[PDB]
RNA sequence: UGACUGCUCCCUAGCAUGCUACUACCG
RNA sequence: GCGGUAGUAGCAUGCUAGGGAGCAG
């Protein structure tokens, strides 16, 4: 508390006592300052008492109140601050049968209902395209989430029935093309 | 949380009183808060006095309680005032820039809109002012709106007709469709609805966009939604390419557009190009042109309505193959030839009402002039492109302001880019003049266009020249005179072939007072542009500032294809127009 | 590395909660006994099968933009 | 019908990446992830309630019952009772639920504000003349587990708390004050409360063993005639307040409010056969009642059951020929008798009871010889008096006193040196401390900066683990201590880039070391 | 417990307690209506009186604020503190009180008892929640006027149309016809049923009881009393003449047996408020009926 | 604190001090006048500092007789909540199959648990699986409580409609399956 | 939609009390 | 030269109250 006006008379009051002592100079005209003296500061050490006090009252409201923005802030970005967590653990897992299907799904080949892990059951995918069709399915078996899948039945998306060599290259601009392959676990 | 606009760092204070509340910045705060009644200042909580049911809510007026903000009424003995130091408390106290002259900013808040001056301000200021002034302008006019009645249509007679009273205490909202209702009904309990109306001479004739038949106690007002704040500058600060690289140069062309592909050349060589569009120079024909030029552009097609966009997709399918096209209408009855809600499109034609956010090609907007600086922020707020092209004219239309009282502000800033073709010049022009003749269209010219369009075709002498006086009496929110609506039938009666024209009329009622005498359809003086006849019979029925100014119904003179008629009672222009005069009968 | 699986089965079920899939009752039944098999499992070679498994009902809507969330 | 779903738990991602960078969770570790948080499908609250299938009706042997509430009552001498005016009551946190249909309308604060303390009197003094039967709300709670039952509480309304209040808080908090009782609720483990409490249970007792049981289902298995049998000793301290019908009034309005009441689970209003409502307003005290009923009967069983001739110890015979005689040949009590088998049970069965939670120290070649309750006798009572059957999977016992209790309130327990001499601390579950750090509600557990106070009190509960043979272990409180620092040198970096102010001073040095953790197990406090 | 007080609107929390209906009453006015009458207890939230347990003082300005309790001098405690000073009253808003200069109009509608013409040329060329106050209050103190009455026992029944009743100790007695009908009603082991509306008239006791009913021993009439709980619209709005008679339906066809009437009808649809001048049977009955077919709607 | 009696005092004895202290003229001079203003530390001694505690007493009061007046309203609002809810769910009562079973008890008393039973007009089953729903609510209409209830609207956990025509046996795998039958008491 | 208890840490406020220093008056 | 009371500040302990959190049955 250096820059406030009790310092100054602070300094004058000491100055004083100290040509006092090292002049030795009375009884009561040395006992002038210290009831002059011990007074600078009982009016400098309380002013300096409560604005010292505002000091840390006012940082204890800003933090206070930082805290709550930074709170109201983080509940309310949680949609995406989950996403992009999630996406970040699971880009580092790496593990294959996920990187596959996420890999498909960021182009097209989306399932439609929970990927059974049955040696049974079946999982339709829907294909959106040809080219995809090409890196997944070789003839009758369907590779994906690193497992294979006999297909049984793709049909176009108006809903007919395209049996499979039908489909190749130049004769896929034939076709509806958000294709829907059913298939089961090999 | 956010950084304050005079000074971009981050900041936790919004001014309460302040109708839009932006963030501002601790010592950018206390200068607004020095010079206005703007004295209620929010953080993360309100300073107010809270100790148990107060009344002090300016801001210097309290002191910092701890756990608290207090009146000195109520201070605790351990007090620290909250506007101090120059420096209002808040978070962040230490990053503050402010600005030496915020009185731009105070002036834009204190600003109730009703001089030209205000508007000046809405121009002439700084950006997010800029952003800060359209929104306070949207806002308070959606709440504008809403200070009037009810409209309860509470007997109902028989079609195309209401009996409708309205609130108490409350004026009247005005005559027409710039002020479309869309009224609900209730139950027992709650609201669920009736649809898009508006009220108008009767008896209240009421002009229902889609199919319905109204019971009683059927009520209506301008129902309104939340302006929520703007991002994107109005217009990116753009520059000119060295070459059109990343874009296609093709090979072929057509030759109906010669007066275009000179024009779109540069354009891939710059951001953004406003052309100087006068009406009906293939404007509309102008980006169709382009999107054969360049068929590879993901090309933002643009306006204020699809009414407006429904002249950019007039011609679409016609000339550009079908399922290339598409136009997101969300859950409004115009044009639907396209696929709908579909971003992802090779051509997307919106309004900004609601085309999602993506990023394109080439930004094409129609409806420059009567759209402001708000929805001017929206397609590159909606859309980062490649490229931007503005289509229109601050030539032809600006926006109705209602509550511009002293004035009627410049053609020239009815927005930030509308002055730059009156500042640095017209980045394009189109003098193509496919309709109207050597009749009308350089004594348009010799008006506002630096005698810049040419001739089109000979000059039949079928716009016409009346000079006129007329009697004019005024009622609730429109003008009606018959001297010169006697003059109408007069003028229309010496040739039964006159009377194959559509009524021009500012006064939209004193056609409700006309179409009983003749049968002849409405035009609306300012939604007329892109709709017009060779044959259109106007009266203007008043010389007023709302009427004979320079460029308002300019679009209606303009309509014609070969002949108008112009009964110019005015003094304000008529010392100019070169057509055929007569005697009065 | 299996407390890796199960910490984001743990972040897979909150973001298909948010998703609002347990509006939909058989589906989030098949979540939930998936997330609680993730968390019970003792060897990692089944609890990542039953992951793929989960994984895929979130891949199967559309409300979350997967290419634009892959920004590597 | 409503369907009420159970959420999954926040991931604390920084947490946890700083936890695998001071190598945890390596493969092979030894402490790993157990506690999670586990999500629950919608018919999950009433396929929890169903587990009142368990409660069937139960008729107790009555005279042997009527021998073993005497013993048990004299085990609650030590303490007073009785009615206390409205204004006496103590009602720590205003703020919870007010029970169904008040919960509509404000939680319990409301309603203590809304009624004059003498509004409140009249509503006591009127259920001694009068039955009130109530409505309970069935919650599910949100926290951490190990198993992926759904855990459910009974929201209790508020009319049936106000007045059990008064009925019962004056003895209720005379056993929470009392130290070196049987009862050892509202005794802390800080500050050598552990020690204590341990060095107070294994009193005097010669061949001394630990032992500890389970109730499997505790309270849906118990039966009503022992809830009844508690009510009726927690009431026995108003032999002077409340007058004969008053004390049958107030029995009948605890079974008819938190015994067979109307709960109200879903949206739908069933019956609940009986067993107790968990959160009533003498849970944790009824449940030590039965519980010292339950270990008293087997010692009976366990006594009674022996072929007396081959009982070398004349006086444990003649104290077995006499208890038969108590219990099946007298009719009224018999004071001297009841004092005397009190006596031998605290002197070879001392008992250390939380609310179902319990040590035994007992003399183990007793125990041998079937002349106190060993855990078979443990597993017949219940299965007879219960309708439950104790797995010896679930029973611990120990036979070195020298490393206490396997298990009691979930601490396991440490002989450690502090200072000159040896102490027992109780140490946690590692797994259980980390998954705390590791998964929680959003803001609460997701960033630390925000709130840690909570890592300061994890690393209380997580101390003694410093002192344990295996190093994993220590690494956990390692770990807390310099999560905290980074926390705190990180939130001052915060809020001077925020700012350029910051701490001028803190001395908050001290969650960063352990002088201040270690305080909280030396015994001045 | 908390709204605006009569003379000054401000929101205030303190009722005179002396007064009879018990308005509230704004700190400096509060005041202001106790320096003048001897309304000189004031209930807040509480009331102002010395809870020292069994004192007697129970004037305002006669205590002192005792901490969490109100003390006379006889039982404050060292630190005090009066209540009544201050020239303002210690109560809730002790900051928004505007009080009025001359409130000896509302002191004088307070300490009116209702005796002279005086009083009612108060009640009227009063202010306004003075004429609400006033109107209450004359009915509040004459609802307990009736009851300072006996019982009407008929204790004895001789023949019909006539009775033999009694009433109770130290009362004067009720008049003798119907402006002040009685509403008896029957006892039977406990407590208070059924009997009807009755007077009594010179017989002997002529009863004429609107309904039918017989009565028997013990039977007994007072004129059972109701609770006049305050009252909140004006006597009248400020009225105003409407420009046109515009939202009111002007109909083609009229009835000219009141040809004395459309006339009178047709500004009253552009007026608030019209009081007509009715003299006796000038087709005033007849006149509101006109407007019924004039104006059906 | 400068409108007090204190204040004028100070003012005065400090005004007479330095008049006199720069005339200069005695030691009696600082003497008195410097113990008189050491009654100046009597002047306002607590004319400003034990009053100052008032300003406390009276704010502290006021803001607990603020808190009361709150709770009192809070009281009479909850009083009038729970009367209106008490007042608008008797009226569902159905007030004639229930006075008819009341007046055949003995003394007036009859078990709760039977009112919804013999006296509701509306049921609703919930169902697990199609096999129990076989055995109950099969067909349009059944019996229970020994009465004949006609089904009106059936729906699944997700609270949308299914008409009886999907509860099949192989079409019930494709059913939120804890359905809920409501129905109504036939007459 | 969040029960009944028990213990513990952290922050703030109040009051008294207790301790120490500075100043003042009087004896 | 001492005592006393009054003031003020500093400091401590304790009690109550308010808020945030953790663990346990
Ligand atoms: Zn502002
Ligand atoms: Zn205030
Ligand atoms: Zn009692
Ligand atoms: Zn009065
Ligand atoms: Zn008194």
């Amino acid at each position: 508390f250096s820059s406030l006006p009790s310092y100054a008379a602070f300094a004058t009051a000491q100055e004083a006592y100290e040509q006092a002592v090292a002049n030795g100079d009375s009884e009561v005209v040395l006992k002038k300052l210290k009831k002059s003296l011990n007074v600078a500061k009982s009016e400098f050490d309380r002013d300096a008492a409560m604005q010292r006090k505002l000091e840390k009252m006012a940082d204890q409201a800003m933090t206070q109140m930082y805290k709550q923005a930074r709170s109201e802030d983080k509940r309310a970005k949680v949609t995406s601050a989950m996403q992009t967590m999630l996406f970040t653990m699971l880009r580092k897992l790496d593990n294959d049968a996920l990187n596959n299907i996420i890999n498909n799904a960021r182009d097209g080949c989306v399932p439609l209902n929970i990927i059974p892990l049955t040696t049974a059951a079946k999982l339709m995918v829907v294909i959106p395209d040809y080219n995809t069709y090409k890196n997944t399915c070789d003839g009758t078996t369907f590779t994906y989430a690193s497992a294979l899948w006999e297909i049984q039945q793709v049909v176009d998306a108006d809903s007919k029935i395209v049996q499979l060599s039908e489909i190749s290259m130049d004769n896929s601009p034939n076709l509806a093309w958000p294709l829907i392959v059913t298939a089961l676990r090999a | 949380v956010g950084a304050c606009v005079l000074c971009n760092s981050q900041t936790s204070l919004r001014c309460g009183a302040c109708i839009r509340r932006p963030f501002l910045c601790c010592k950018c705060c206390y200068d607004h808060v020095i010079s206005t009644s703007h004295k209620l200042v929010l953080s993360v909580n309100p300073y107010v006095c809270n100790a148990p049911g107060c009344d002090v809510t300016d801001v210097t007026q309290l002191y910092l309680g701890g756990m608290s903000y207090y009146c000195k009424s109520h201070k605790p003995p351990i007090s620290f005032p909250l506007c101090a130091n120059g420096q209002v408390f808040g978070l962040y106290k230490n990053t503050c820039v402010g600005s030496d002259n915020v009185t731009d900013f105070n002036a834009i808040a204190t600003c109730d809109w009703t001089n030209a001056g205000d508007y000046i301000l809405a121009n002439t200021c700084t950006e997010r002012l800029k952003l800060f002034a359209a929104e306070t302008l949207k806002a308070t006019e959606e709440t504008f709106k809403l200070s009037y009645g009810i409209a309860t249509v509470r007997e109902v007679l028989s079609d195309r007709e209401l009996h409708l009273s309205w609130e108490v205490g409350k004026p009247r909202p005005p005559l027409n469709r710039n002020y479309v209702f869309t009224g609900y009904r209730v139950t027992k309990n709650s609201k669920v609805q009736i649809g898009e109306y508006t009220f108008e001479k009767g008896a209240v004739v009421y002009r229902g966009t889609t199919t319905y038949k109204l019971n009683v106690g059927d009520y209506f007002v301008l129902t309104s939604h939340t302006v929520m704040p703007l991002s994107a500058p109005t217009l990116v600060p753009q520059e000119h390419y060295v070459r059109i690289t990343g874009l296609y140069p093709t090979l072929n062309i057509s030759d109906e557009f010669s007066s275009n592909v000179a024009n779109y050349q540069k354009v891939g060589m710059q951001k953004y190009s406003t052309l100087q569009g006068p009406p009906g120079t293939g404007k509309s024909h102008f980006a169709i042109g382009l999107a054969l030029y360049y068929p590879s552009a993901r090309i933002v097609y643009t306006a204020c309505s699809h009414a407006a966009v429904d002249a950019l997709c007039e011609k679409a399918l016609k000339y550009l193959p079908i399922d290339k096209c598409s136009r997101i209408i969300p859950a409004v009855e115009c044009f639907d030839k396209f696929k709908v809600n579909s971003t992802l499109e090779q051509y997307v034609f919106c309004t900004v009402n609601a085309l999602p956010e993506t990023t394109a090609d080439i930004v094409v907007f129609d409806e420059i002039s009567m759209a402001t600086n708000y929805d001017l922020s929206v397609v590159n707020a909606r859309l980062r492109a490649k490229h931007y092209v503005y289509i229109g004219d601050p030539a032809q239309l600006p926006a109705p302001r209602t509550l511009l009282t002293k004035g009627t502000l410049e053609p020239e800033y009815f927005n930030s880019v509308c002055r730059l073709m009156k500042t640095i010049g017209p980045d394009m022009f189109l003098g193509t003049c496919r309709r109207c003749p050597a009749e009308i269209v350089d004594t348009v010219s010799a008006l506002v266009y630096d005698n810049k369009l040419k001739a089109h075709k000979d000059k039949s002498a079928q716009c016409f020249k009346m000079f006129y006086k007329g009697v004019i009496t005024h009622d609730v929110s429109s003008a009606i005179n018959r001297p010169q609506i006697g003059v109408v039938r007069e003028f229309l009666t010496r040739n039964p072939a006159w009377r194959k024209a559509v009524f021009i009329s500012p006064y939209n009622s004193q056609n409700a007072v006309a179409s009983k005498i003749l049968g002849l359809p409405t035009q609306t003086v300012d939604s007329s542009q892109g709709s017009e006849y060779d044959y259109v019979i106007f009266t203007q029925t008043t010389e007023t500032a709302h009427s004979c100014n320079v460029n308002r119904f300019n679009v209606a003179i303009t309509r014609a294809k070969v002949g108008i008629l112009c009964i110019m009672s005015d003094r304000d222009l008529y010392d100019k127009l070169q057509f055929t005069s007569l005697e009065i009968p | 590395k299996m407390s890796d699986v199960k910490c984001t089965s743990v972040v897979l079920l909150s973001v298909l909660q948010q998703l609002r899939v347990e509006s939909s009752s058989k589906l989030w039944a098949q979540c939930v006994q998936l997330h609680n098999d993730i968390l019970l499992a003792k060897d990692t070679t089944e609890a990542f099968e039953k992951m793929v498994s989960l994984l895929s009902v979130l891949l199967s809507m559309q409300g979350a933009v997967d290419i634009n969330k892959l920004c590597e | 019908v409503a369907f009420q779903t159970v959420k999954p738990g926040n991931f604390n991602k920084d947490f946890y990446d700083f936890a695998v960078s001071k190598g945890f969770f390596k493969e092979g570790s030894s402490v790993e992830l157990k506690h999670f948080f586990f999500a629950q499908d919608g018919n999950a609250a009433i396929s929890d309630y169903d587990y009142y299938r368990y409660n069937l009706p139960t008729m107790c042997d009555i005279r042997q019952l009527l021998f073993v509430v005497e013993v048990v009552d004299k085990y609650f001498d030590c303490y007073d009772g009785g009615c206390i005016n409205a204004n006496q009551v103590i009602v720590n946190n205003l703020d919870k639920s007010a029970g169904f249909p008040f919960n509509k309308w404000g939680k319990a604060r409301l309603y203590y504000d809304s009624m004059s303390y003498e509004d409140q009197d009249a509503l006591f003094a009127y259920t001694k003349r009068n039955v009130i039967p109530t409505i309970t709300q069935m919650n599910l709670k949100y926290a951490i587990s190990a198993k992926n039952r759904a855990r459910t509480v009974a929201g209790v309304s508020i009319c049936s708390t106000m007045t059990n209040r008064q009925f019962h808080q004056k003895l209720l908090k005379s056993i929470a004050a009392t130290r070196g009782a049987t009862v050892v609720i509202g005794t802390s483990k800080f500050y050598g409360g552990w020690h204590n409490m341990l060095k107070t249970v294994y009193s005097d007792v010669e061949n001394p063993h630990l032992m500890g049981w389970d109730y499997p289902k505790c309270d849906r298995a118990m039966p009503n005639m022992l809830r009844i049998m508690a009510s009726l000793v927690l009431a026995r301290k108003h032999t002077t307040c409340c007058s004969l019908s008053h004390r049958f009034y107030r029995l009948a309005n605890e079974c008819a409010q938190v015994l067979s009441e109307m709960v109200m689970c879903g949206g739908s209003l069933y019956v609940k056969p009986g067993g107790t409502s968990s959160g009533d307003a003498t849970t944790a005290y009824a449940n030590s009642v039965f519980n010292i009923c339950q270990a008293v009967t087997a010692n009976v069983n366990a006594l009674l059951s022996t072929d007396g001739n081959k009982i070398a110890d004349k006086y444990v015979r003649n104290l077995q020929h006499r208890l038969y005689e108590c219990l099946y040949r007298n009719r009224d009590v018999d004071t001297d008798f009841v004092n005397e088998f009190y006596a031998y049970l605290r002197k070879h069965f001392s008992m250390m009871i939380l609310s179902d939670d319990a040590v035994v120290c007992f003399n183990s070649t007793y125990a041998s010889q079937g002349l106190v309750a060993s855990i078979k006798n443990f597993k017949s009572v219940l299965y007879y008096q219960n309708n439950v059957f104790m797995s010896e999977a679930k029973c611990w016992t120990e036979t070195d006193l020298t490393k206490g209790p396997h298990e009691f309130c979930s601490q396991h327990t440490m002989l450690v040196k502090q200072g000159d001499d040896y102490v027992y601390l109780p140490y946690p579950d590692p797994s259980r401390i980390l998954g705390a750090g590791c998964f929680v509600d959003d803001i609460v557990k997701t960033d630390g900066t925000l709130m840690i106070e909570r890592f300061v009190s994890l690393a209380i509960d997580a101390y003694p683990l410093t002192k344990h043979p295996n190093q994993e272990y220590a690494d956990v409180f390692h770990l807390y201590l310099q999560y905290i620092r980074k926390l705190h040198d990180e939130l001052t970096g915060h809020m001077l880039d925020m700012y350029s102010v910051m701490l001028t001073n803190d001395n908050t040095s001290r969650y960063w070391e352990p002088e201040f953790y270690e305080a909280m197990y030396t015994p001045h406090t | 417990a908390v709204g605006a007080c009569v003379l000054c609107n401000s929101q205030t929390s303190l009722r005179c307690g002396a007064c009879i209906r018990r308005p509230f009453l704004c700190c400096k006015c509060c005041y202001d209506h106790v320096i003048s009458t001897s309304h000189k207890l004031v209930l807040s939230v509480n009331p102002y009186v010395c809870n020292a347990p069994g004192c007697d003082v129970t004037d305002v300005t006669q205590l002192y604020l005792g901490g969490m309790s109100y003390y006379c001098k006889s039982h404050k405690p060292p630190i005090s503190f009066p209540l009544c000073a201050n020239g303002q009253v210690f109560g809730l808003y002790k900051n928004t009180c505007v009080g009025s200069d001359n409130v000896t109009d509302f002191n004088a509608i307070a300490t009116c008892d209702w005796t002279n013409a005086g009083d009612y040329i108060l009640a009227n060329t009063c202010t306004e929640r003075l004429k609400l106050f006033a109107a209450e209050t004359l009915k509040a103190t004459e609802e307990t006027f009736k009851l300072s009455y006996g019982i009407a026992t008929v204790r004895e029944v001789l023949s019909d149309r006539e009775l033999h009743l009694s009433w109770e100790v130290g009362k004067p007695r009720p008049p003798l016809n119907r402006n002040y009908v009685f509403t008896g009603y029957r006892v039977t082991k406990n407590s208070k049923v059924q009997i009807g509306e009755y007077t009594f008239e010179k017989g002997a006791v002529v009863y004429r009881g609107t309904t039918t009913y017989k009565l028997n021993v013990g039977d007994y009439f007072v004129l059972t009393s109701h609770t006049v709980m305050p009252l909140s619209a004006p006597t009248l709005v400020p009225q105003e003449h409407y420009v046109r008679i515009t939202g009111l339906y002007p109909t083609l066809n009229i009835s000219d047996e009141f040809s004395s009437n459309v006339a009178n009808y047709q500004k009253v649809g552009m007026q608030k408020y019209s009081t007509l001048q009715g003299p006796p049977g000038t087709g005033k009955s007849h006149f509101a009926i006109g407007l019924a077919l004039y104006y059906p709607s």
